[PDB]
């Protein structure tokens, strides 16, 4: 579940880099508590 | 889980030399380009973009132009390592290396540039 919260930012990170999402506060937030 | 490691979390480097720093990510046999994303930061400067093999060097931030690149040889072996030459003062801060390769994770590494007399 946390390794697809994960996978799930670099997801949304590179439709970003398509079309400013930041990726490490993205990955910090699918370890968060 | 899929994790990112450093081998070290502080380089303190010389004004004027040349830096490698380093970020481990687990490779089972050989490396698969086309599942494999780096992307090296600067407290929001763009260094590196590699994507599935892919590099772009009109979005390497301007401050990084002929001084930052990825070791390609490293790769291989789960390091993506970022050399930097002719390391500024400006070069001092907080770097961040985030690799996806199956799973996604991202370290810090503190950078240091002292001018040694
Ligand atoms: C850094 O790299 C350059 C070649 O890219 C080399 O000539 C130089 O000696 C290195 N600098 C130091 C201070 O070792
Ligand atoms: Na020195």
């Amino acid at each position: 579940s946390e390794e697809d919260c994960k996978v799930h930012c670099v997801k949304e990170w590179m439709a970003g880099k398509a079309c400013k999402f930041d990726v490490f506060k993205c990955l910090d937030h699918c370890a968060a508590p | 889980a899929f994790t990112v490691t450093v081998p070290k979390d502080l380089y303190v480097v010389e004004y004027g030399s040349n830096m490698t720093i380093e970020c481990k990510f687990p490779v089972e046999k050989q490396l698969d380009l086309a599942a494999l994303i780096v992307y090296w930061e600067m407290e929001d400067k763009n260094i590196i973009q590699f994507v599935h093999g892919e590099e772009d060097l009109k979005v390497q931030h301007s401050s990084y132009r002929q001084r930052a690149r990825l070791l390609k040889d490293q790769l291989s072996l789960g390091n993506a390592a970022l050399q930097i030459t002719d390391v500024k003062l400006q070069d001092a801060g907080v770097y961040r290396c985030m690799i996806s390769y199956g799973g996604a994770d991202y370290k810090r590494i503190t950078v240091k540039v002292n001018a040694p007399y």
